[PDB]
Formats: structure tokens, sequence, C-alpha cells
RNA sequence: AACCCGUCCUCAGUUCGGAUUGCAGGCUGCAACUCGCCUGCAUGAAGCCGGAAUCGCUAGUAAUCGCCGGUCAGCCAUACGG
RNA sequence: UGGCCCUCGAGUGCAAAGGCAGAAGGGAGCUUGACUGCAAGACCCACCCGUCGAGCAGGGACGAAAGUCGGCCUUAGUGA
């Protein structure tokens, strides 16, 4: 099991939003590899929620 | 090997494969000799130039005056010209196509000195 | 005495000369050093780094300029190497450099070789050019080196006529 | 040529032999000391042959006899 | 390249530094100093008129080049020819009346 | 001769070690190439006290220094006998 | 390592075919569009599946700009 697939969360977005726009987090999946990379995955991805692109990274 | 001249030109169909002239943004093209620059203005489509500024026309060449080569003052001058050329024809809009030279010195100041007025590029 | 020997040697006395000795219609025509590329390899590179530093700055003090970590252009297992590893020592010379490096050369070096008789005139390729292999590089004063001097001659002859006037003592 | 990169190369750098300075070239040092020059090697000021035939040993026999 | 081609130390003598040369031995060391009646000081701080004293008499003598070339075609001479003492040289084996059957362990094992 | 006095060499294949080879000479002798002994120079190998094993020596002995002689024109004697 | 000659005979992570030479191959710099909400119209075809896609809004990367990008030269790497 070297490779993986990797779960990706919005860095910004907030738990039971009281906003009227939309409420929620944004979560992207993708591939990532162990030994090739050790390090996280943060990406500045797009949010539906936060109207942007926000920094995106491994939730685990 | 190969020398300057068949690798300007390589370097110019690169980027004639993208760059394209059209009645609504025609083809900007620019050739820089060792001793001139001359400009051309074209509708690809047409196979026509509307319009075009050399350095051997007569309403600047009493005004510059250049002992080696043309200078970055003159490249300003040609992208003045050429600019008031183009808005007595009736075009605004138009595709620059650098000559397959790079775009720092001599080119970028013809281009800014188009862009400085008239001009949407 | 003067500073640049070579340089002014050449367009005053040389040109004239070697002008008269093969009749060209044209001065352009005259053949001219274009550059002196230094080679120095070594397959053991990949092994050290003070080997590796440390020579790679005893050919920049005899030349006055950096080598390269030249690297190779395929992986084979006959002399157990990789792709994209440094095997090879390089530096281009052009301009007054290669001048300078020639007075170092003739002068300098060549003379302080062990058991010095001259060098090969057939070493030359079949197109104007010219190279020269060493065993040590202290006699420059300050392992070995493949010097390839290039020149934009046709035949060989012109280009010995061209070498021999700047020294380059030949058997 | 880039700034930091590089010795400090320069030009006319002189070449004492024994404070004799015959010319200058260009070099990082600052001077040379040499014995090989151009002259003082046998190479250069001979006919370049490079052959020699250790002519004859009836010089051998003959002179020495007499 | 201290003198004659060769880089000598220069913490020792003179006469038992010149001795690395190819072309002195123990008694052209002392010979010289001899004729030029210096005394024996170190390498390094000898004076430059003195030491370039020597430098023009050591070139007299076959110090190098030609010393190793007149022996190489001396040994040359004996094999072309076919001496007794040239197909030795080819066997690998002494010339001098030397007994070969339990000694010469240097030329053989220069093979 | 070891040895005493004094200068230098300061742990290095070295001013340790002197094999191998070239050149130039001498003596013996009718004769010195195979196959003698020496001189003058220049080259300067291996070798940093040595496995398993093994030899000598109980007093001027062992260890170590040099001298002589016999056979002999000369001498391969680093031997033999003192 | 230098030069000359023939010119696509190499290479494109892996099988093969097809394609690609100032390139889809080989490097460098900045980057995450390996997006969100869609989608006219087509290819395929027992059914269930599967494939390409102009163009529109949003918020963005690269680029001086024009323009390009909804993963990888294409086709296996998958399970109602
Ligand atoms: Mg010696
Ligand atoms: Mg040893
Ligand atoms: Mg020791
Ligand atoms: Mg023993
Ligand atoms: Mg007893
Ligand atoms: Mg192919
Ligand atoms: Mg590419
Ligand atoms: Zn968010």
């Amino acid at each position: 099991d070297v490779r993986v697939k990797v779960i990706l969360e919005c860095t910004g977005c907030v738990r039971k939003s009281v906003n009227k726009g939309s409420r929620g987090v944004s979560r992207y999946i993708t591939q990532k590899n162990r030994h090739n990379t050790p390090s996280r995955l943060e990406l500045r991805k797009f949010c539906p929620y936060c109207y942007k692109h926000t920094i995106h990274g491994e939730i685990k | 090997a190969h020398t300057r001249r068949e690798d300007r030109t390589a370097r110019h169909v690169r980027i004639r494969k993208k760059v394209e002239g059209t009645p609504e943004r025609p083809r900007l093209c620019v050739f820089r000799s060792n001793k001139h620059l001359y400009v051309q203005v074209i509708d690809d489509t047409k196979m026509h130039t509307l319009a075009a500024a050399s350095t051997m026309q007569k309403a600047i060449s009493e005004n510059i005056d250049y002992s080696a080569g043309p200078t970055v003052e003159v490249a300003q001058k040609i992208g003045e010209m050429i600019a008031k050329s183009c808005l007595e024809k009736g075009i605004t809009k138009v595709a620059f196509d650098r000559g397959g030279y790079p775009y720092h010195g001599r080119v970028k100041a013809l281009a800014d000195a188009a862009r400085e007025h008239g001009l949407v590029f | 005495e003067t500073i640049n020997r070579l340089k002014t040697n050449y367009i005053e006395k040389m040109v004239p000369l070697l002008k008269e000795e093969f009749s060209y219609s044209n001065i352009l025509e005259v053949p001219k050093v274009v550059k002196i590329v230094v080679n120095c390899g070594i397959g053991d590179a990949s092994q050290n780094a003070k080997g590796l530093d440390a020579a790679i700055n005893e050919l920049a003090l005899i030349t006055g300029q950096r080598p390269v970590k030249t690297k190779a252009k395929t992986s084979i297992a006959g002399f157990k190497v990789r792709e994209g590893m440094t095997l090879g020592i390089a530096v281009t010379l052009r301009g007054n450099l290669m001048y300078s490096f020639l007075d170092r050369l003739i002068n300098l070096a060549l003379p302080r070789t062990r058991d010095f008789q001259g060098v090969n005139p057939n070493s030359f390729d079949g197109h104007g050019n010219y190279s020269v292999g060493f065993r040590e590089q202290s006699v420059f004063p300050e392992r070995g080196m493949d010097v390839c001097i290039t020149t934009t001659a046709k035949t060989d002859k012109e280009a010995y006529k061209l070498l021999s006037l700047m020294g380059m003592p030949f058997r | 040529r880039k700034s930091d990169i590089h010795p400090e190369f320069r030009e006319d750098a002189k070449v004492y032999c024994n404070g004799e300075l015959v010319m200058t070239t260009g070099g990082t040092q600052k001077d040379y000391t040499v014995e090989v020059w151009s002259g003082n090697h046998p190479f250069y000021l001979g006919n370049r042959s490079a052959l020699l035939l250790d002519a004859d040993q009836v010089e051998k026999f003959r002179k020495k006899y007499g | 390249v201290r003198v004659g081609n060769v880089e000598i130390p220069n913490n020792k003598r003179v006469e038992y530094s010149l001795q690395y040369i190819h072309g002195i031995g123990r008694s052209r060391a002392r010979q010289i100093l001899c004729d030029l009646t210096l005394e024996n000081k170190l390498t390094k701080e000898l004076s430059e008129d003195e030491l370039l004293q020597v430098r023009d008499e050591v070139t007299k003598y076959m110090i190098e080049g030609d010393l190793r070339r007149f022996n190489a075609i001396a040994i040359r001479r004996l094999k072309e020819i076919q001496c007794y003492r040239g197909v030795r040289h080819i066997q690998g084996l002494p010339c001098r009346g030397q007994r070969t059957k339990n000694n010469c362990r240097t030329l053989k094992r220069g093979k």
C-alpha cells in the first residue's frame, strides 16, 4: 500500500456556519505517494463556500 | 551548426502557429535589421497589409539620427507613428508578433510605446 | 612586455604573413582560433566530493574560469555509472582568455613537461582542429586533461602553419 | 561574466626570471618564476629533429687508441 | 620545478637534496658545492644569486632527458644487434655472469 | 676495526638499505664474450625484525669488531683453518 | 571532450499499433485547471455501461499580450 488516496480539507472553512450564502466545507480527494512525498500536501484550490481559492490541506 | 538567421526563422514560425491576423485583431510583426527597424500590420485572412512604419520613412528619418543602429529611443518613435497610422484606419485591437526575437529590450519599448496610447494589446 | 602579445601580434604581423602564404582572395578567408575546450574526465568522480570540489578549483586557477560538471549522456553498467551523474570536467575559453591561456601553455606548462621533445603534429583531425593530451597539470605554475583547440580552417596545412607561428613546438 | 563565481583573473601579470622581466601575461597569481621559459630549454633553440643515432662506434675504436 | 625540471624538498640540506635528480649521485652533489666553494646551508634559506649560480652550473652534465635517452639507446643497441648481453635484456635476465639457478629475483619479478 | 672527541643527518624506504643496468678505465695473464677480480661516475629493486616450525650457546663463553694464512699467474673466498 | 558526414534510422515510465522533428521528444522559470455550477450537438450500441465536446457564469494559475488549461500523445491500470 505504497500509494494511497489522500483527503484534502479547506483551511478557512468553519463548522456550522450561520451565513446566508452557503453552509458547509470544501473537500477534495486526490492521489499521493508516501515515500516520494513524505511531507503533507497543501494546495490553493477553489472553495465554493468561501467564494475564492483557499489552501486545502491534508485532513490526516 | 545553425546561424543567427536560421535560428531566427525558427523562432518566428513557432510563434506564428498561435498568433493569427484577423479583420478584428490584425497581426503586428516586427523586423529589426543590423541598421533598420520595420513593422507591418496584416490581416492574414486577406493576406493584405493595412499599415506599416519603417526606419526609412521621411516623416521620421529627418527627426531621428543614429550612427550604428536603431536605439531604444527609435523604437519608441516607431510605436508612436504606427499607432496614429492605425487609429486613422479605424482599428484598435491587434495581436503582437515579436518576430522571433525576445520581448525584452527594444521590442518591449516598441510595444509599450504603441501600447501607451490608442492600441489595445 | 606588452599587455596582449598574441592578440596584437596576430592582427598586425600574422594576418599579412599567413595571407601571403596561401594567397587568399579575401582577408576574411584567413583562419583564426575560435575557442579552447579543456576537458578532464574522472570516472570515479561520483564517489568523493573533496577530490571533485578540489580539482574543480585546480583548473580554475590555471584558466581563471570555473569548470563545469559534465554529466553522462546515457547510463551503462560496464563502467558502473548512471545517467545524469557527473563524469567529466570541462570549460570554454574564448576571446582574450584563450590567448592568455595559450601564453601559459607554450611558455610555462608545455616546456616543464618531463622529457619534452615536441608535440605530435599528426594530432589534427582533418578539418583544421587540433588536440593535446596531458598526464599532469602541475606543469602550470600553481589529473591529466584533453585540450581541444578549435579553428575555422578547412585543411590542416594552414592550421599547422597557423599554430606553428604562435610557438607550438612540433617535432 | 558572472560576478561572484570566478577567480580574480586579471591582465599583465608580470613574470620574473630571477628578477628579469622577460615579458608579462594575464593570470590569477601575482607573479611567476620560470627557468624553462623560451631559450633555456634546448628543444626550442635546437633543430627540433627529435632523432639522434649515436653516429658510429668506430670513433670510440680509433680515437681512443690514436 | 625547483631546479632541473624536478620539485626538490626545501627542508633538507643542499648536498643531500640534489641527489633526487636522476643525473646527480653522491659524488656529483659534492663536486658542485666544492666548485662553487659555498657553505652547505638549508635549501630554502639559500640566496637567489647563489641559487642562480647553481642553476647555470648543473646544466653542464647529463642531468635529465638525454641521460635517460643515452641509456635506452644503449640497451637498444644490444637488442637489435643481438649480442649475448642484448638477448638477456629481452629475456628479462641478467648479463654480467650471474648464476640463474636460485637467485635473480629482481629481474624475474620485473617481468 | 669496533671505541673516545667534534659537526650534520631526527624516524623518513630516509644522508637506512646497495640489488640490477649503462658508460668510461685498470691489473693478472698467449687468452677475461659465454666465464676473473677490482676503480671512477650515474642508476638506487625488494626489505619497517619476519608464519606453522626450527638451530646454536653454561664464561673471556654467546654477541659483536677487524687482522692473517693456505691452495693461488689471477680469482667468482660472503668459504675453510687460525 | 572537439569537429565532420547521413538525417528522424532515437525517444516518448510499461505490451503492441497508430501518431509526433525547431515537435506530443529533450531542459529551464513560475505554478496546481489533477477546479466549482453547467452544457447545444454527436460517436457507440440488445439493455445496463462507455466516449468526444464548441460554448456560458464564477473565482484563479502562466504569459508583456494575444491566448491556453475542466489531469497525463491516444487506446488496458478496473466491479452494477
Ligand atoms: Mg641521484
Ligand atoms: Mg616496499
Ligand atoms: Mg622504520
Ligand atoms: Mg630471518
Ligand atoms: Mg657443556
Ligand atoms: Mg523509431
Ligand atoms: Mg516539450
Ligand atoms: Zn473555504
